[PDB]
Parts: C-alpha cells; structure tokens; sequence
C-alpha cells in the first residue's frame, strides 16, 4: 500500500464534525501541568487595573 | 421546555445592515451549537450558519459566504446574525434552530428545537 | 452539495388511512436523514433523526426508514392533526433540505 | 477512607423545588469531578450530571436537562443538586459519585466510589 | 446514545461453580466499560474499568473481557457473598447502564 | 452635577514645560481615578495618562512617556498635568476624562464624563 | 497595542432612517467597548459602555452590539440631532481609539 | 465578494529567496485551504503548493519540493509562499487560488476563485 | 502523476455555432476534472468543476460532460466575450492542467 | 549547588501521624514545585505526591490520596510531608525531589535533583 | 537537493543490540515514507523495513520479522533502526532510501533517493 | 496508570564494552521518558530527560532514545563508575518508575 | 529620552563577590520590568534575570541560578544584579534591558532600550 | 529549551540589494520573535518585535516576516551605516537568543 502522505485530501474545514460540548471529556485536575513559576507572564504594571475605589 | 425567541427582523433596503438576535433558555446554553435556517417560499428551507458551543468554529452556506456573520454570547443566552450587503434573494423568514436533541457524538447535525422565526424583507 | 428530492409533491390520503412519503439523495448518505413536520403558521417539528430514530415526544404511529439514497416516511393510521408538509433534510455532507411534500385531505 | 453521604431528601409535590446535597470527605475534593446517579427501580441505574474539578463545565441527562442544577463549593467539601419543576418521574434513590478511582487522562467516566443514597419521592 | 442490555436476566449457579455474564451495546464501545455488583440495600461497587481492569480491593475472582459490543464478565468459582445483581456501563458516549443481572441460588 | 473644568491652555514655544490644571466638582473626588485625553484634528482622540484614585499608580502613552508627569491633589478635587519637553507633535486640545460612570469591578476605564477642555498649541 | 478602523468613514443618512457604524479591532477586546458621541465644538458624550450597556439619559434609540472583533453600533431612527461624529474605544489592553464616523444629511 | 490580492514580487537573482504574500478577503479565511498556481508563457498553468485549513498539512510539487515553503497566518487573513534557491526555470506568474467554490467532501482540488497574480522573474 | 493533453490546439468557429474542446487524461482521474477560461491578462476563470457541475454565475451555455480518460467541453451558442483559452485540469491523482486550447474567431 | 536534605524521620506505630520536612538551598524555591518519591526495597521507586510553586495546587498518588498531605512555605524554604494514617506498607525512603532542571513548558515532571532520603519505618 | 546520511554503524558481537539512525533533509519529512535497504555482498540488495508517513503501519522482511524495529520522530527528521538480537547473517551495508521520486497513488514503493549507507560487521 | 517494565533484569558488561537497556510502555508516552541511575547508598541521578536530551553534568557517554512505546539507554564505552542500577520513569501520564535494571560485572 | 547606564563593572578573582548597578531615567521606572543580558564572544548574547515592576517575581537563567541575586528600588530608579561566586565563564558584558517597548498585554518579554554594557571579567 | 540556528552565518552584498537573513527554532515559537541589530562598538538595537512589527523609529526597509519554526528578515535596499551583526530572539518559552549572522560588504 502507498505510505506517502496523501495531497488530494480534503484541505477544507469540516461543519459536520459535532458542534456540541463533549461530556466525556476527562474532569478530572491534571497533575502533568507544569507545577512551575512562568517567567513569560508579563513583568510590567497593568494600566487597565480599576482605578477607582 | 427549550424555548427559542427571535428578533430584530423588521423592513431594510437592498445592501444594508440588518442583524438578528436569537434568546435560548430551557437549557443550558453554553454546551451546544446553535444554528440559522432560511425559509423562503417556493424554494424551500435553507441552511445559514453554524456556531460551535464555545464560538471557536463558525461556518456558512455559500449563498451566505462573506455577508453573513453569525456570533454567540453564552453569558447572555443569546444568538446573533449579522446580514451584511443583503440583497432581494434574502428575504425569508429567519429559524433559530438548536443541534440535536441531546449529545450524541455520531449523530449531530439536525434541528431538534426550533424558535418561532422572525420575517425579513427586503425591497425598496 | 447533496441535492434532495422528494416525490410525490402531494399525496391524497383520508383518516385512519395509511400515508407514505419518499425521499432520495443525489448521493449517498448512509445514516443521517432527519423529518420535519411544519403546519401553515408554524415552525418545524423534528419527528424523526438518524434515519429511524424517533424524537421524544412524538407518537408511536410514525415510522421511517431507509438508508443510502432511499428514504422513506409511513404514516401507520394518520389521524386529523397529521395533515401539513413534511420536510426531509441529510446532515452527512453540508446541510440540504428537501422541497417539501404535503399531506391533504381526500 | 472515601466517605459520601447524601442528604435533602424527603417528599416533595410535583412542580416544586428541592436540593440535594453531599459531603465528601477521605480525598482532595477540588482535583476530582463529581457525578449524580439515578436509581428507578424497573428501570436501572440513570445518570444525572457531571461537573468539572472546579466547576467549569457541566453536562446534564437529557431527561433532567434544563430542570437541574449541579454546583459543587471547593472551600466546603460539598457537591450539590438543585431539583427544580420536580415531577413524578424523577422519584428514585439518588448516589453521589466520583469519578474514576484515579487519575487516567485516556480513563474516566466511572464511578469508582458511591455514596449510600437518599431518597426522593414525588407524588401527592 | 447507546442502548445497553445484558442476557440473560438471571443466572442461577451454585456455589463453587463459574458464572459468566454478558453485556451488549449497540454501537461500538471499543473499551470503556464498567462493572458494577449490588446487593440489596447497597450501593453499586466498581468492580471492572476499562474493559479488564479490575479496581483495588477486588479479589482475582472477578475477571472481565471482550471488547468493542461484546463484553463478558466472568466469575471463576463463585462464593456465598458474590449473589447480587450486576450493572454494566458504557462510558465511550455518553453515561449509559445496563438493565442489571442478577445470580441466584440454584 | 459632575462638571469639569480645565484650564492652563495657552501658547508655548517648543521644548519649554506648560502645565494644566483640572477643576472637578459634582462627585467624590477622592473615589476615582482621572485620565487626560488628547484630540488632534486628523488623527482623533488620543490618550495621554490616567492616575489612581489616591494617585498611587501613574500610566502614561508611550509618546509622552518620560516628558508627561501627572499629579492630584485631594484636598483642592485637582488634578494637573506637568509637560516637559514639549514638541511640535503636541499640539492639540487636551481633555479631562473621568473614569466609570459608577464603580463596577469588572467594568472600568470609559470616560463616562467629559470636560471641555484646553487648546494648547506649540510653534515658534 | 490594538488598532482600531471604522468602516465606513462618513454615511449620507436622511432623519427617520436607521443608520449602522461599524468598528473592527485588530485583536480580540472581549466586551470591553464604548462608543463616543461628539459633536462640533463639544466635548465627546458616553453613549454605549463595556458593549451594549447604555449611558444614564441615552434614549434607547441607540443600540449597540458586537463581540470579540467586530462591533455595531445602530441608530433606530435619527433625527436632527443625532448628527455628529462618533468615535470607538477599546479598554481591555490599553486605550486606543478609532478614526471616528460621521453621520452627514443625506 | 472574495478579493485575493498578492504582492511581494519582482526580480531576483537565481540563488537567491523572494517572499509572496497574498491577501484574502470576502470568506472566512480560516475555514478554507489556499493554493498556489504557476503560469509560465510556453508551459502553461502548473501547480506548486498546498496548505491546510489550519496549516497542518502542507503538500508540494515535485519541481518544488524541498525548495519552497507555504505558510498562512489566520489571524491576519494572509497566505505566504517563501521561495528559497530560486533557479531560472521559476519564472512565472503566480496566482493566489482557493480550493473549491463550496465545502464538498467528495469534491475538492480544483481552484474556484483565484487572484490576479504577480510575475517573478529570475535572471542577471 | 497523470498527464493530460487537449485537441485540437486550436478551433476556429464563428459566433453563434457551436464549439468543441476535448481533453484526455494518460490515467483514469474518475469524475474529477474542471475547465477553466482564461482571457488575455486575467486569471483563469472556473466554469466547470467536477465532470459537469456548474460554478455559480457560469451561463447555461457552456456544457461540460464526460468521465474516465475522455472529457469535452461544449458551448452551443458561443457569443463574443467566449473568445479565450480553455484549460483542463484533474485533481485524482494530484493536481496536474492541461497545454490549453485557445478558441479563435473564424 | 542545589542542596536539599530530608528530616522527620524515625520509627513510629501503625495509625500514627508523622510528619518530614526537606529544606532546599541553592537556588529560587519559590520559582519550582517540588515532589516527594519513596523507594520501598522490592518494590523500586514510587511517586508520593506534587506541589505547585505557590502552593495553589496538589496532587497524591491513589496509594496514599487522603491520607498524605504535602506542604510548603515560601519564606523559610522548607517543603513539608505529614503523614496520617500511618501504615506498615509505608515504609520507604523518601527523597525529596525538585522538578525539571530548568523552566521548560512542555518538559516538566522530571526529578533533575533528588535530596539524599530519610527513612521511614512503621511498625509494632 | 535531498540528502541523507546513515549512523550509528560499527562492530558488535552476536546475540548484541544495535541502533542505527538517518539524517533526511530537502524534502517535508512527514509527507513520505521511508525505507531501510540492506545490501550484503555475494547475496545482493535486500529490503528490510519500511514505516508510513506518520508511523501508522510497520513492516518488516521476514528475515528481520520480530527482531528489527523501525520509527521515526517528524519533529527530528530522522528514521531509526533498533536492531536487537542481531546474528552473523546481518552483517552488511545499511541504506536509508525514500520510497518514489513524487507522490503517485498508483506508483509507489521504489527507492528514488539512497543514502549513502552504513555499515554493520556483527562478530567475535 | 501507567506500567513501566524493563528487560532484561541484570546485564553484564566488562569495562570498555557497550551496554544497552530497554524500557517498554503499556501505552504511547509519547517523548516524555526520563532515566536514572542509583548506585548503592545514593539517591538516583538524572541522566536523560525527555527522550534524548541529556542532562547537565552528564558526559557524552550515555546515549538515550525512543518514543513511543519503546525506549532505550546506550552506554558507549562503560567506565568502573558506570556500575548501578537504571530506573526509567514516564511522566506523560502520571508519575510511574520502572523496576530498574542493574549492570554488574562480567 | 530613556538612558539606561551601567556600573559597577572591572575585575575580581572567582569565587568573590561582584555587584552591578543600572541607573534609568527617560521613563517611569516603576511600571515597567527590568532585566539583564549577557554577551559572550563566540557565544553570543545570553540572557540572565528578570525582575518584576515591583520586584515580586525575579526568575534567573539555568547557568546562572542559584549564583545571581537581582533587585530593585523604585524610590532610586536603579537596577542591582548581586553577583556571588563568579565563575571563569561568566566573563562577558552586561546590558541593563528594558522589557518591551510599549505594554502591550500578549507581547512582553523583548528588549527595547538596551544600555551600552559593563565588562565584567573574572581571572587571576 | 528552545534553540536558533542561523543561516548563513555571513553574507556578502554590495549596497543598493536585498539581504534575506533566516531564523529556525527546534520548536514552535507561535509568534513571538525579536530581531536585533548590533553594530561593533555599541549595544543591539531591536528592529522588530513580534513577528513582523516594527520598533518605532525603524525604517520602513527593515521587513521582517514568518512565524511557527521559519522566521527571515528581509531589508528591501541594503544601505551602508546599517551594516552590523543580527540577532534572533523567542520570548515564548524563556529567552533565548541565535548565534548571530552578519551583513558584509562584497
């Protein structure tokens, strides 16, 4: 059988692939995220902060 | 006791901007996709558009490509049809129709529950 | 996309009598063929999904049937109320509804 | 020790509301998803809802859809059921589960540990 | 969703012999499916997960199969406290359960 | 009857300091925070700099960063707007902008009421 | 930061009509979003706060709409006054505003 | 009204890299896969790339193999062709195509709405 | 991959007759081929697609047919502005268009 | 030099509480999450339990889920473990672990540096 | 310009595991599937392994069935051979080939493009 | 979760030779498999993490690789200080060690 | 006019104790994140700490942790990189850099206003 | 973390062309790329943010594009005061910077 990967595919989006949440999704927490600090998170002071009282 | 209630219909001129809201209760609203079908008389009902459960996926019908702009607010319940550049073959009387009766991951894609629909006009 | 058709335009049945109503495909479709029921005045109402599923709610007296290219909607012993146009629509390849065919009185 | 206790049950007329709740005790609450499983006797066991770790989705039976609310409070150990526009149909013995008995991404759905039930009846 | 049932309603065996039970579902399941045994006044115990996969504290007595929409539960040899009625459950689409077997004295 | 008034417009060669004073009255001064807005005819509203309620924190755009120096004073409802090294970019009517019509958490940063504002022109 | 452009820049509008403004944000503002009304020689005038939520004293001739991108603002039915520029800002990642749109007598 | 417009054209030197870009608009951009088409006077019309919906997959021709590079950027409704060790033989004009007049899953590969395109040309 | 050739490389026919394009692929392409038009210094123009199918705004005139290894283009009444060179493409098996056939006045 | 040693340990009786503490040097302990790994002989190496940086979230594994609780305090760089419940089947050498070697989004969960283990034995 | 170049080679004794691996570059990797080419003197050439594009589907020539394992990682652009249980019979030249010139549908499974080959000597 | 498994148990390899371990999963952890070394009275040491890259400190030596569900651990030219038993761990899903495999003398 | 100069620079023996000073003025210092780059010929630049607008949160490099202590004072406008336990390979220049030119929400963590650079080399 | 390679290290032109300057990262880096200009004597200055942004002062000459694993930078009509060494930086995941390429004179 041919192992290349095939270009005459599709490349379009699908609207039939279900629009609906799926409920069987795991609820569970994850422990595989990453438990540590993230130095990319912005360092300078957010302007849009409430201002007021 | 899925309850769809349209608005926003009403009489515009050929290429103006008419947008269309769509209130769901009943259900909750943020874990299904909503959709737009068209009933024109004579030619039949007419798919619009589609909207994923979190608004990430948005698709339309051809005769509607590029025009329409169909969004979604799950904090308010509500569901939006933006008709840009309408044209004389738009006018129709507008469904709210919700996907599928309940989750069911093979089969999706038909209208369990329809709203009451709202008319379009549109002429000079 | 898939262009449906529905036939006969009308059928001419009485209460009590057996209806039928066909529907065919331009292409296939398997399994996914929904039936809408729309009275004048009002907003569809989905008696059937798949292509034998009944919706909740709707009674026992309608059957359907059908895979691929053919389809079809009986009517066991329709009463008064089943008088009005039904609509079939294919969701397995875009969404395309049928022209309609209505029931009336005999 | 996972220990679930159930209680708010009681008789109740059709149409009115009532609330279930349960206490969870013997494991982390907040890193687990919680379930309501429904007993009809001449029908089986019938599932109910499902909420999310903390609280972000929930996902409802189609026969208590739009009727039921589940909510859970982290800070309280405490999962809950808020049975509204109750009907005759919904007597049965209701468990509070948890999911899983571990955490196994491509694994999860069943309900490793039950609660005793309490019982809720509906009739006049 | 799927439609779960379970054949036959009641198996009769005696003690120190094997009874198996069977589960089918309607569509495929592929290997999310759970067992669970209760006795009268109790709630359901898990005794399989997956489709094999026995929960802690479950003795090797227990032993599940199959796959896909044949699934098999398996008692070896059967003591005095393992007569109750067991519950099968698809967790692949949806959260559905079977109607329940129960085993009986001979 | 929130009214602002501002003053200390005029005319000042480039490279030179102005400032601006901002008379507000009709509210709790003290409770919110004010913003200086600035309108160029062809290129609009621009803004230029906000100030805490208790004039804590200070944020400016980045064209004024490091020449503008915005201060309040609770005892006079004031606010004033220090510009150093002005440039010929600058020219245009500066606006007294308050924050929020009322005080919601979620919902901040709108100029809910306008003052009329100063014409502050530069050239040589 | 987020570049907003208004589309078109000026609209003919004869009093009694409804008139639509258009403002489009280069990334996603959520609901963070309020429309200015300004007319020649005064000071800008809040109308529309966060995306749709009316300012004390605004007839409810104005309505506003729009989420993420794409924002609406429309005039029911205008009459002598409700000509002027009006200008969109966004809020949720700094404070940028459009060009502005004129509603001229048509 | 879809428009695609390219630009990024001109001469180059053989060994040498040019970028394309083509601008779309009028449909969701998103929902769709791009192509590119090269015309050459004496060759005719020839293909050279293709790029998913969402820019997982990427396929080229053989004369182009290794060579060019397809990239698209949803965000700015963009298509991008990087043409590294450009050789003589690529002189043409290269058009910005889009797959298919409609969603049809039995029936894509063919170049309904294309763009007018820009020459490139390679030579000393 | 599959290559494609046309005949005649050129037909002459007045306005109002009808003319004829041929086009032929090395393999089987099934029913996977589109014709386009391309007039002097414009980009090429989809009219047909599939084996016959018909783009949107493409006037009844032109008619496509054919299937296998032997397609052919028809347009029955060809008018002034049908006056340009015709290419074929097949998307089976890759993505690969014909030399084109230019149609010329007579 | 990443330092981290072990203490708490000792002999205790089964259903007794017991609590080890690990103090870490060498580097910014408030940036990490740290981990516990117990080695039972004849069993191999076993993981225990994982904190967060800040202490917002924290996971067991389903052998000691309930029983264990796993602590930290910022200010005094010390990483806490108490042990309820105590039973016979406990009995390891316990090292506390630090995850990654360095910040790496999609590579975490890997002991880079181990502390040098406490042993815990219970029983009569 | 497609280049690919074998590793791992050298001497190992019989009975011994050996891992070699190929270095491909010019051509999108994960669009083609790659083969391993043996080649012993006095016997001739002799296929080994191949593996899809994306590691869907392994076969192995019946002298290596159950022994050799083949993979691939498209995130490195590189293909593996994990020789276990290697023999006298294995000693030879091993070539990291790529299956077609393009893609063909019907015409696949030939050996375009070779490396140059490495070489495995199993002995005492 | 997770079942980690290596084999063979012990492997003898005099100094100057290449030793080889394996490591096998139950299902694919995809590239996110660390391995250890434990000599006798000392915590274990990370040698590699992810599936290849090695860890600071580490000589060139000790050569991983694999993914999926197989992975492998390559000593080039064992040393006297290359005598200890390996631990391989996935954290993928969970947290799990494998049994260890020890290398002596030969 | 944002100037960033460096201090504190010269020569000192491994394993002493160096600390480098940063002055800034042109901008408001306290709302914005400092850092601190390092050039190494033949290496190139490499990164080394960053400090929050308020000093909450300071996160370091692999090669560097544990060894570099960074701080701040808003009231002097100065930046400090204490710098114990040198190592011959922490000889380089040092750049005071700012953290973005704008706050833009999704796009932090480029230097835009470099300061010209202290040496710092470490020898006997 | 992640590491950039830079190609070609030097490249030789003469005023008035087009320099294309190209950097790759092992993984993905979304959008978030900065490039760097430094001359011999002084500090980098940055060019571009983002992925094709402009630093304000930058002319318009300086073009920078790409995004995911592939990222150039391409000045429209090399000039003379602008010959100098550039930088590649991702500040997506940590903060890493490329060996560094240079522009020379031919």
């Amino acid at each position: 059988a041919n192992p290349n990967a095939n270009p005459n595919a599709n490349p379009n989006a699908n609207p039939n692939a279900n629009p609906n949440a799926n409920p069987n999704a795991n609820p569970n927490a994850n422990p595989n995220a990453n438990p540590n600090a993230n130095p990319n998170a912005n360092p300078n002071a957010n302007p849009n902060a409430n201002p007021n009282a | 006791q899925v309850q769809l209630v349209e608005s926003g219909g009403g009489v515009v001129q050929p290429g103006r901007s008419l947008r269309l809201s769509c209130a769901a209760s009943g259900f909750t609203f943020r874990n299904f996709g909503m959709h737009w079908v068209r009933q024109t008389p004579g030619k039949g009902l007419e798919w619009v558009a589609v909207i994923w459960h979190d608004g990430s996926n948005k698709f339309y019908a051809d005769s509607v490509e590029g025009r329409f702009t169909i969004s979604r607010d799950n904090s308010k319940n509500m569901i939006y049809l933006q008709m840009n550049s309408l044209r004389v073959e738009d006018t129709a009387i507008y469904y709210c129709a919700r996907d599928s009766l309940f989750y069911d991951h093979d089969n999706s894609g038909y209208y369990g529950y329809w709203g009451q629909g709202t008319l379009v006009t549109v002429s000079s | 996309q898939i262009v449906m058709t529905q036939s006969p335009a009308t059928v001419s049945v009485s209460p009590g009598e057996r209806a039928t109503l066909s529907c065919r495909a331009s292409r296939s479709v398997t399994s996914k063929l929904a039936w809408y029921q729309q009275k004048p005045g009002q907003a569809p109402r989905l008696l059937i999904y798949g292509a034998s599923t009944r919706a909740t709610g709707i009674p026992a007296r309608f059957s359907g049937s059908g895979s691929g290219t053919e389809f079809t909607l009986t009517i066991s012993s329709l009463q008064s109320e089943d008088f009005a146009v039904y609509f079939c629509q294919q969701y397995n390849n875009g969404f395309t509804f049928g022209p309609g065919t209505k029931v009336d009185f005999k």
